[PDB]
This record gives C-alpha cells, structure tokens and sequence, in this order.
C-alpha cells in the first residue's frame, strides 16, 4: 500500500492520544500536518506525538524544523531536550536547554534530564520523585521515574512506576520497552521475549501496514527482535526474524 | 610500512604507553595519537624526542563528544594495529557494575568508527571491563559486516606477570620467566597453574594465598591510593610488551606463543576465554590445549567457566538505551 | 650494587622517570622513592613488575610541608645516587612566573638534610632554573662544610637531545648521533655547536633559523598545551639517560662523554658553564676544552656568559641573605 | 675487576672459542691466552680488532712439552675462569685406547701445574671425554689436598643444543628455548626428557627416532668429514655460552639455573651425573631433583648409570697409577 | 626475504665468518655455503646449533675444478648477497704481483657464475689485494651487461678498525667509536684522518708513530707467526660486522654511512677510492665529501692517488697471454 | 666449410700449411675429415692446425674424435694436454697427459711430474718431453723452470716455430716482455704465418702501454682468424668473438 491519503481525524486523534494506541494516533497525526508542514503548531504536535512511539530519528528532525522558525515556543525546545540526551550531542542538548530557559512544573524535569546526560543517577531521579509529587499525573514523565532509576541497577523499584504509566495510556510504548529490558536483566527470558513481542505487535497492528507500513524508523525497531537470539537459538525462527512477519508462532 | 595507532593517548596510561612505544618500534615505524582533549600536547612534546626514522603524526579531537568524528576517520586510513587504551579510569567508590555502561558505549562507538575504514588492521583491548567487552567489539565487527576470528585479542598479561613476580619473591634465587594463566580477566576467574612450571613447588596450602593475591591484587591498589586512580603504570607497561609482540608477529620476525583471551573453537563450551595460542604473519594459527591440570585447580576452571559464561551473556545482552 | 634515590616521585617528572629507570637498572639494584603526596600511589605500582632482582621501597611524606623531615632522614642511609626533580608547580596558572624563591627554598631545604647523611654522594639537579639552582646547590653545600666540585652534576641534555632530532629531521638519511651544546639551560644563553659535525652543512640562511629554534622549546610546547602545563615526557627522558651513564659510571663498566651543567675549576672567567666532560669513576675525571669555535658563534658564546654570570649572582645573592 | 684464562686457544676449537669470548665479554675483562705453539701469533692477531678497557696478555710454551713449565705459571696469578680445550688431533687417534691415555695425561698435568698456584678459580673442562676426564680432574684435585664441590664443573650443554633444534624441526610451528637431558656425554649414554616440554608431543613413533638422532648426531658429521676433525664449531659455541653463563653468575649479575656434568652430595645414586643445578656468587648455589619422567626414559636411566658408573670407575682406576 | 651466500668454507677466513654470521643474522634468513671440498663437514656442524628459523643450504664442488661448476648453479639461485671470500692467501716467497695473477681467474669464474643466475645481487669482496680485484670484478661483470654501480663494494673496514683501536688505546680514557680511513688497502695507500674525530689530540711526534704503526700491521703479524697462516680471525671479525649492514640496508631497518672501498663516479680524480658513502634500500645512495684536511694528508693523500692509480693500471688490464 | 666443394683438399691443407694463415688450411682438413670420417691422419692434422690457429675449444673436440679412431696416436694425445692446459680442463690435461706417456689436486700433478722425471731422466734429448714438462710448469704457475725448459725445447730442434713462441709466453706471464718481444720477432722469423706470436706481442704491447701497437696488433690477429673468408668459416665465430671484445677492452684503456 504504497499510497499516502489517509483521512483527517485531528479531532480523534487529540482524543486518542490517552485512550488508544500512538501507532494510529500517529498515522493520523502525521496525515493531518502533511498537508502544509510549516507551521508551529503542526509541527510541535507532530514531534509531540513522535515523543511516544518511538521514531526519534523523524521526531528529531521534525522538531528541529519546528524550532527554527519560533525561538519562543516553551515546547519544542523542551522535547528536543530528552531526545538528543538519550542518543548524542550532548553540547547540542545543554545549548537547547539554555534556549529554552532564555525565554521567560517542568523545571525539575528538564534538571533532572540534564543530570540523566552525564551519567548521574540516584539524585536525578530524586529530583524527579520531588517533581512528581507536585503533579501526579503526565505519565509520560513517569517514564523517567523508571527509566533513569532502571539502568542505574534498580531494577525491582523501576517496574512500578512502569504499571503506573500504562493505565494512563497503553499506546506509550516507551515504559513497555523499558519493562522488556528490565526483564531481560534477570536471565528469565520468556519474561521480556513476550513484552517486546507484544510491543511490536502492538505498535505495528491496526492500520500500521497500509499506507507505506515500511518506514524507515522502523529498522531501528526491528534489530530489537535480535537480542535474545542467542538463548533463542532454532534455525527456524533466526531467519525468520529478519523478514519480521510475527505471525510464524503468534506470540504463543 | 607498519603503523600503530593507540585510541585515546591523553589519558593517565595513553602518555606512558606512547612514551613506551617510542622506545622499541622498529626503525621506519609510525604512531598515530588520537584523542578528545590533549592531542597536541603529546603531539608536539614526544616529537622532540630524537630516535631516528619514527614519525609521530596526530590527530586532535573535536567539541563535546559526537559519534562518528571525522578527524579519527580521516587519521585512521592506512593502520595495521589498534590499541583501544580510551575509556574512564575509575569511579570514586563505585565497583564495576556501574562502571559498566560508559565504557561499553564509547568502546562500541570507537570500533564502529575505526574497523569501517581498514578492517583488516588487528584490534587490542586494553580497557578495563574487558570479559564482558570483548564480546561487545564481537557483536559490532559481526553486525557492521566483517569480523576475522582470528584478529581480536584481550590483555591479560598483567595477571601473569604478578603471578611470576610473586612465585619469583617466594622462591628467591629460583627464577622463572613466564607462568601460565586461564580463565577470565576480571577478579575471580583468574587461575594459575603453577604445577605446569619446572622447579619444585614449595608446598601446599602456600600457594592459597598466593591465587588470592593475584586476584585481589588490582583492589589492593586501588585502596592503597585511597580511591583516587586505578594502576595506571603497571598495565600501561605490559600493554606495550603486547603489542610489540603482536607488531613483531606481523613483521615475520618473531613467532611468539602467548596467552591472551581470543574466542574459542572446538575447546572449552565457552565462546570466549584465556587461552594460550601462536601468533604468525596473519592472525592466530593454531590454538593449543589447556594441557594436564589437577583437581585442584580443575574446580576452579569449572568455577572460572560457570563465571565468565554469565559475564558473555551480559557483554552480550547490555543492549541498552532506555529510551 | 646501586642504591638510586629519586626524591619527589609523584610529579609529571615523576612517576614517567620512574617508569623508565625501573626497566633499565643492572640485576641486583635498589630503587628508592619519596614524595610528600602518592608514595605509596606510585610504589604500589611498582612492585608488581615482572623483573626480578631489583627491590623497590618507598617513604611518606609529612604534611604540610615541614622543615628536616625524619621520614627522608630514614630513607636516605646508604644512598649512592640522588636526582632531584621534587618541588616543581608546572605553570601554577599564571601568566606571570616569578616568585622562584619558592622553588629555591624547597630545593635547599632538602639538598642539605640529604647531604647531612650521604656526605659524598652524587648529585643531580633537574629541577629548573639550573642555571641558578646549581648555585644555590654548591653554596648549600659549602655551608655544611662536605663539599665536592666532581660530584655535582646538572641535567643539559634535554637541549642537545633537541637539536640532535633537527638537525636530524633536516638531512636524509644521514644520522648523527648527538650535537654538542655549550652556555646555560635556559633562553638564547644556550647556543649548539654545529661546526663539529661530520658532513657538509646547510648554508647560515637556513642554519640561522634553526638555531633560533632551539632556543623556543618551552613556549612552542606550552602554547600547544593552552597554558595547561608544559613539556614532561622528555624531561624523564633526558634524566633517564643521564642517571644511566652516571650509574654505568660508578660500576666502572663504561667511561662515557656527557655535557654537564657544571663548575670550572680555573678555566673561564665564569665559575660555571656547560663544559664537555668524561665521567668514569669517582665521578668527573678529565674536563675537556670547547676547542675550535666559528666567529659566528664567538658572540653568541659572549652573550650566553655574559647572562650566565648574572644568573650565578642572583642566585648567590639569594643564598647569601638566607642562612 | 674478572679474568678468564683460556689454555690451548691456538687448536681448532680454541681459535674460534677465543674469537666469541673476546668479542662479547663485559667491559674491564683480562684475557690471558695459552697455547704450545701459535700462542704468540694469535695473541697478537688478537689486539686489533677495537674494544673498551679489555686488555690481552699471553705466554708460550717450548716446543717439547715439560711437565711445569714455568711460562704457564707465569699467568696463573689473579685468574678465576679456566676454560680448558686441549686435546689431540682425531686422525693420529685412530684406537680409542690411545686417545684416552694422551688427553688425560696433559689434562692432569695442566690443572696440576694450574692449580697448583691459584686454589680458588673454577675450572671449566672441555675437552673430549669429558665423562672419564672430570673425574680426573676431582681426583687431582683431591690429591692436591684442597677441593670444593661446587668449584668444578664440566661442558654438557651440546647436548642440549642439538635436542633443541631437532624438535624445532619437527613440531612446527612452536618455538621452545630449552630442553633437559639427563646422563653422560657418550654417544648413547644421554636421555632426552621431552615430557617437561609444554604442548602437544609427537606420538611415540617418531620420539623413538627422534632420540635415537640424538644419540648417534655425533657420528655423521665425522663421516660426512672422511676421518677429519670432530665437530669443532659446535662445542665452541657451547662452551663459550657455558662460560660466559659462569662468568655472568660469578659477577653477580644472573643466578641462573644450567644442566652441568658436575658432582653429586647424594641427590642420585651415581657419584657423578648431569643435573640441573643454580649457580650463584660462589659456584654452584642449589642443587634441584631430577623430576617425574615417563615410563621409557625410566627404562633409559638404569642403562644410562651403568654405563656412567663403568666410565667413571675406568677413570678413578687409571688415577693414581701415575700420580 | 633474505638469502646470503658464502664460497669458500674451508680455510679459516671463512669457517669463523659463517659462524659469527649465523648467530646474528636476523629471523626467517637463509645461509647458503659453498666450497671445493668440505662444504659437508661444516654443512653438517652448523645445522646443530639451536637458532630458530635458519635454514642451512650447501652443495659441495668437484675435483680439479671446472668452469662454471654445476655445483653452484642451482645453489646460487634466489641469493641476495655474495662475499666472494674463497682464495689462497699470502705464502713464502710469491710475490705480491703472483698472488694477484693467482687469484683474478680464480675470482673471475666465481663472478661469472653467479652473475647470470641473479643480475641483481649485491657484491662483496674480502680477500687481499682487493686494491686491485675490485676492477677485476668490474670488468668481469661489465661483459654481460648486467653492471650495477651501486650494489658493488670492497670492504675494507679493517684498517679504520686497526686505527681506531690504536686511537682509543692512546688517548685513554677518552672512547671513540670510528675514525675515517680513504685512500686503497695496501702499505702506503691507506691515509688516516685524525684532525676530524672529537677531543684533543697528543704530540705531532707521536702521531707520526701512531700514522706508521697503522701501515704495516699486516708486516709484523705475517712476522710474528711466518710459520703457516698469517690473519683470519681479525678480518673476519670484519667481514661479519660489515655484511649485516648491508643486510640491514636490503631490509629497511638501517641506513648508517661506511668507509667502504667503493666507486667514486667521478667525485675524483682516481676511479675507485675509500671514501665515506651512505646505504639505503638500493644500495650505494649518496657519496660524502671527504672534507677538510690538514698538511700531512694532503701529501700523503698525493702519494696514495698515484700508487692507487698504478694499482688499478696493474689491475682492470688482465690479459692471461694463454701459452 | 668452403672446401667441401673440393674433391682432394688433403693436398690443400698440407701444402698451405707453410705458406699462409692455418686456418684455411684447417677447413680442408674439415673437408677431408667430413669425406672421411675414418683417417686418423686428418683429424690429427686438423686437431694439430686448430692449436695452431689458437682455437682451443674446437681443438679439443676434433682431438677427441681421433682419439676414438685411434687411441694411441701420439700427436693426436700431446695436442690434447696443451689445449686442455689452457682451457683448465685439468683432468682432461691429466688423461692426455698419461695418454701421450702411454701412446709410446697435490696427488694428481705429484704423480703427473713424477711421470714426466721419469720419462726425461730416460730420454734425456727429447723436445717433445721438455715441451710436456714445460706445459705442466704452465699448469703449476711456475713459469720461470718452464722457461729453462722451453729454451733447451728451442736449442735441440731451433728450426720450428711453435715451440719458441711457447718460450716468450713464459715469459709473458712472468712480466718480462720486451725480451721475449724479440723471440716472438725470432719466431715471427721462422713463420710469419703464426697468429699467436702476434697475440703474445699484442699482450706484450699492453703490457708495456703500447695502446697503440696492441691495438694494431689485435685488428691484425682478427684479422688473419677470420681465415680471409670469414663468410665461409665454421669455428672462427664461436669463440672470436670474445677476441673482438678483448679489442673493446683494449680501447677502453685508452
């Protein structure tokens, strides 16, 4: 389905951006703003929306667009915050962060994001629980709450938050991702194999494959199946897995 | 013709093994420095240095750190050997766990970067996670495309040379010039096998304290600098001593046997151990059996081998971005 | 059987020089080391060495600071050998460098409770400016009453190392092994020989320039360095090789050709310069005349003594108004 | 400051044992050469090649020989090293009977006349029989009324050399620097110990082949030469090692650890064998156990003392019939 | 890499050359030897020496020799270095012009040989009167067509060596490495320069000594032992010390300057002198000036142009009138 | 070869012989011996002609094909040892050697001297054992008894050629040509038609630096090798050569 035209559901899709998936919410997202990509608003939303699912690589380039023509917006300059800080330029990201403090509830946020940069856990997240105690809500922050606390070798504390975000919203495949990893750090295999799985079933089902369902980002999340290969080791499913079908074994 | 080229030479062992290699490479050799910050100090200070037919060239770093630096791509053209010395010396009171992380994402960024223009050149780890790192260069030469498993190596001389140095204190004037070592590299897997050396051994239960010292050895020194620094001399010296055995290996004018940890084939279950092997004019040549053992220590290779097989798996699985 | 003391064994001058006298000592020797801060930080490091027959220990340093520390006083029985390269603040980060009475008062602080000790000892001066320090070295010496004009010795080499390498780096292939280098250890008051050298010579218009850049050493490694310390890899290097002639010397085993920083005893105007010399044993032996001299260099040589003997005033000046 | 006597240097083996040591001994080395005829020749063809501070001296005898010739006596004085060489052309010793009874005649007669000054050298015996002219040397040391067991020693280390290539040869492409052969130096009274040796071994096979080489190299090289000569390049390469190996130890800058055919306190049933002893300021220092060997070499060992026995009881019987 | 070839392997002057070549050629080489007879009795005493990685190649000659002997054909082949060493030397009467008559042909057919099956191997020549045969090999390798002016040579080191020795024993102590020699090989060609090493200088009345005693060593060695065999060691000791140079030069690890007996190219008068020249990969790369000289060398330098032109008169133009 | 067109070429080469240039004279005896590959006669005299034409190498052989025809000729077996003499044949010199004392290396030149003693001491005057020991001096680098020996060879029998100028070659290795350049006059005298003698004093020439005179001479001596129908030669090629680059040499000394 190599076409383009999908229909204009701004509307449904600020509903559903809690009570449904950020796979279709972003289909329609990105369907809404193509029609003239140069304005603030759709732009931020499109990053915004991007923040979720995770395709970095276009929401970084979106919001890069966004930001070029508003040096005022307190938005786009704070998403573009956490984005660069989980993969590179790390000066990029304090010069961001300096912009977005030049122009005048997620003070503490972007603090504790600045700390998460350098390496420095166990008080970025203490920051972040002070923050959150403020305003228990947003749980795209809560997050956070897990994540610079799960790779700081925490792994039991990091899970709760976790179940926190997902009521909220299940589309929020971040806290889904960072639930299979911690999985995955206690040698009990199965236990991540089937969120990840879930992960990209539910990211890629619905109306994922119509309309051009080869997108580059993508890529970046197929190489995901490839981690436990080694204790999944049957010819069977190894080769299997490059073509990323998932219906060969269902998830059961 | 040949040409060494050490990653990170700033650091507080990339100055002394520079200064080290300046002292034995063959005549008509050259070195290549690269690093973030203090590039054209060591550049313009051991260029005034007279030893007649090496020329020093360098490369200076860059901004805050940014994958995929174009001035380490550009200098790395034309290299034979890589010694990946670039990583964070220590954390004040933190242990290895944590110290994991960083040095695993700047160690796959660096072999990313450098193994895409000369993959043929040899590579050698000289950083500190080492069990659990090795199979991270591993899994970047397997996923960029080209991987020879005979060109990999990890430093594990340092272990041997506290074992000779210590059996040689405790049997004064016996000397001996070398003594086998197995296992792993990081505290418990180490094992010597001291009944595969001549001369008579002293006697049982001397020898305990003894394997526990070349295991906790690297903490003593540790704590006798008050956690401020790591051995920064002491394994930037045998790091020089391998790698100009593995360059005089490559020249054809030497055929040493050493132990190193390469990745396994036929041998012991593990993928990756310490294990003695021959160097030649191209990689290894011929990997040799670990040889009679007693019980004893037999218990302790199982042990070292149950060890090292979780520490392969998280080297393997770290995978790591939370976000 | 050599008992060599390095006194201040933690700097950048330090731990280097270390390193590289520790692999270069004849079988059955006895390294020694001090400092206020690191002793054990660098003698950790240092006994886990795979050599055998050579023992290192180490002393601690008292805080802060204090005068006629008995911790040194114990280290320093039954010394052969002392090389003096403590108490150096590297370009503290000033742009203004004065204040040199700090480094005279801690060298002499020192050099007199090491000499009530080890009266004939040999020394060796590393620590800058020589040109003065030396001075002050022989007046400290002289007021204890155990003084020695052959036993004495400064560290030049580092200048001759310099233009040996350029004058190399300009004729291809042919090597020369060294270039002799008279005057002081400091600015245009140093001035090499050139016309003493076997081969043709480049014309004075290319020879001038030359010689003008070996006098700019420390600015060109400093402005490398962005003010953030100088030259320190080949400091270590020139007192390596210096303290290995002078051992070799007092074994016997060689009698070698060096250029010393050293008095005159009855030959110039100026009680020191730096005068080719043979060592042998019992220290300096035979002191040898410069001998032919290009008028070119006439003036230059004028010059270079005419600083020279200032310095040698300011630096008595200095020790006279102290006790 | 060290003296090493050579006697008989102007043979075949001596020539070429004289040229090594000259060439490659410490700085500060006498070399006081001997011979019966051609001594003075030699001696002056050896003071022009370029040295440092090593002197040559010489003396000469007549040509009929007298039993203590003055000359002889005459550079005797301030020497510690006796390499011995002289021996008896092969061709006029066509009977093994008359070869024994020449060589041992002018044996003991110049260690009588050697040590009959000088009572506390060391003798190094290299002469061709070695197993039945060692213990002559003991036994005229015993009549001379003052002897030290470890102040005599006896060239076995060709044996060595020639086991070493030959497995070399074979198992390719592992490099080993030494192998233990324990027994006499007859052609068949040797036993290789090639299970001390690290690595894969041959099957046995070929290791029977391979120690029957051993025990029979010494015949060919005289067949190949028609009746000329016996081996004279080879043993000089071994005893000037030998030698310069004690020389090292007596000066005090090795302890090292050799296979010599000495004497035994009681460490093995034979008065005299081949095992492996450390050396030190004062001769032999430790002796050390033979070893666990196999079941075939434990077969070799009860032929292999036989025949040393019956050796050393026909030289302990030809003493004192004309002393 | 490296293949060396040595024809003459009987008489003394090549026996101890091929020893002292074996135990310091570099890994992975190949010797090859050659003589009329004998070639097996040294082939077989040479190949039991425990050096790694040499491989030991001969193949013995024939009776009454014929031209172009298969015997070196097919051993000749894939070599990199010749020394042609094989000639009588001096004997009891026989004068100087007879010898030379004696030994043209004898190295005329041995050059001629090994040219065809390698026209691009360096050349060597090391027996007296090498002033004169030189030319003779030119011209022998100009016939075919495949001269090369830069890879023939004469050595000649042994008369620098002589003076040199003769220098450091005078001014002792004050050691000096080399001091240059021009001019042929014969009594009264050879001029010693001793106004271009470093340091004073003795007397003029002594010099004048010094100067004659280097002349004529070859008078009062021949003097000392006329009975059989006059000089071999010594120059081996050249020949060796020399080749390795070379070797070094074929290799790339070396480019020193020598004083060999080489080919001018029009840089004098004379066509073939002893002047200082430079060796790189190719061979002969750059000529050195001779420099200034000083009053008694300028005639003594006249005197050797005219013998040394007569020499080579009495030389390049052979004719054999063939009765 | 020219003279094959010639049905009697026999008397050709025996009468040419005196009165011009050998070589021409060879290739009739190549004619006779190529009609008549059976008389020994011929072989010898053309084995005898080609030593006198100073060509060694084809000497050698047409000698080895009359000694098959008969093995105990006696020029056939002398001819042998001075041609292999020159060209170092050594034990080629030693079996004609034996062969010619039969026809009538320290061991093997001891027992070859010993064998000439005793041939002499026997036969006191004869010039053909003088030349033999002569020649074996040659081979023993010892030119100053063979040139004692060659002046009783020209004083028994002084009406010959040959032997003479094997006197002033002894003398030519032995760096005195000036008086052996009048003998080789002498000898010029008895025979113009000698190519060696001009060869010696062509060797003479330079020598004694006569670049001039050695270079006329050598033209002169390729000149009269070529056999004045060079065109039609059949050995001269083979090895004359060498003897046109000897000229080469010759003006590379001047």
């Amino acid at each position: 389905n190599p076409y383009m035209y999908h229909d204009k559901p701004m509307e449904e899709g600020i509903a559903m951006l809690q009570l449904a998936n950020m796979a279709e919410a972003a289909l329609a997202f990105e369907a809404v703003c193509q029609k003239e990509p140069e304005n603030v608003e759709a732009w931020r939303r499109l990053g915004t929306t991007q923040a979720e699912n995770e395709k970095d690589c276009l929401a970084i380039i979106a919001l890069n667009h966004a930001r070029m023509l508003d040096p005022k917006d307190i938005a786009v300059h704070a998403a573009l915050a956490v984005s660069h800080t989980n993969e590179h330029n790390v000066g990029a990201a304090l010069q961001s962060l300096r912009s977005w403090l030049l122009s005048q509830p997620q003070l503490h946020a972007s603090l504790g994001v600045l700390h998460n940069l350098s390496h420095r856990f166990d008080e970025a997240a203490k920051n972040f629980r002070r923050a959150v105690e403020l305003r228990p809500d947003d749980a795209h922050m809560w997050n956070k709450l897990g994540a610079t606390l799960a790779n700081g070798n925490r792994p039991q504390e990091a899970l709760e938050a976790y179940n926190r975000a997902l009521d909220i919203n299940p589309g929020y495949v971040r806290v889904m991702y960072n639930m299979a990893v911690s999985y995955s750090n206690m040698a009990q295999y199965p236990l991540a194999a089937k969120h990840i799985t879930r992960a990209i079933a539910l990211q890629a089902g619905g109306t994922n494959p119509q309309g051009e369902g080869s997108r580059i980002a993508t890529r970046g999340l197929w190489d995901l199946l490839r981690m436990t290969l080694n204790l999944m080791d049957r010819s069977d499913l190894v080769e299997a897995s490059w073509q990323q079908d998932l219906t060969p074994f269902l998830r059961e | 013709m040949v040409n060494v080229a050490v990653i990170g030479a700033a650091g507080g062992i990339g100055q002394s093994l520079s200064l080290l290699l300046l002292r034995e490479l063959p005549f008509g050799s050259t070195l290549s420095l690269y690093d973030v910050v203090g590039a054209p100090g060591v550049a313009a200070d051991l260029s005034h240095i007279d030893r007649a037919g090496i020329t020093v060239k360098h490369a200076a770093g860059k901004l805050p750190p940014v994958p995929r630096d174009p001035a380490l791509t550009e200098l790395a053209e034309g290299v034979d050997v890589f010694v990946i010395v670039a990583g964070v010396p220590r954390k004040p009171g933190m242990t290895r766990d944590d110290l994991f992380n960083v040095n695993a994402g700047i160690v796959m960024d660096l072999v990313l970067t450098c193994a895409s223009v000369s993959p043929n050149a040899c590579f050698c780890i000289v950083t500190n996670p080492v069990n659990s790192t090795t199979p991270i260069a591993a899994q970047t030469l397997r996923k960029i495309g080209v991987y020879n498993k005979n060109k990999l190596l990890g430093v594990s001389l340092l272990d041997g040379l506290r074992a000779t140095r210590f059996i040689n204190n405790a049997r004064h004037p016996l000397v001996v010039p070398y003594v086998p070592v197995v296992g792993g590299h990081s505290d418990v897997t180490i094992v010597p096998l001291y009944s595969q050396i001549p001369g008579p051994l002293p006697d049982e239960s001397t020898l305990k304290e003894i394997r526990k010292r070349v295991q906790v050895a690297g903490t003593e020194v540790v704590k006798a600098k008050a956690g401020r620094g790591s051995a920064t001399l002491s394994m930037a010296e045998a790091g020089a001593r391998f790698t100009m055995h593995v360059v005089k290996a490559l020249m054809g004018l030497d055929t040493p046997m050493v132990y190193a940890y390469v990745d396994t084939d036929g041998e012991h279950e593990c993928p990756f151990l310490a294990m003695p092997v021959v160097l030649g004019k191209n990689g290894i040549e011929r990997r040799l059996p670990i040889g009679p053992i007693t019980t004893v220590e037999k218990e302790m290779l199982e042990e070292a081998v149950g060890v090292v097989k979780k520490n392969i798996a998280k080297g393997e699985t770290f995978a790591r971005s939370k976000l």
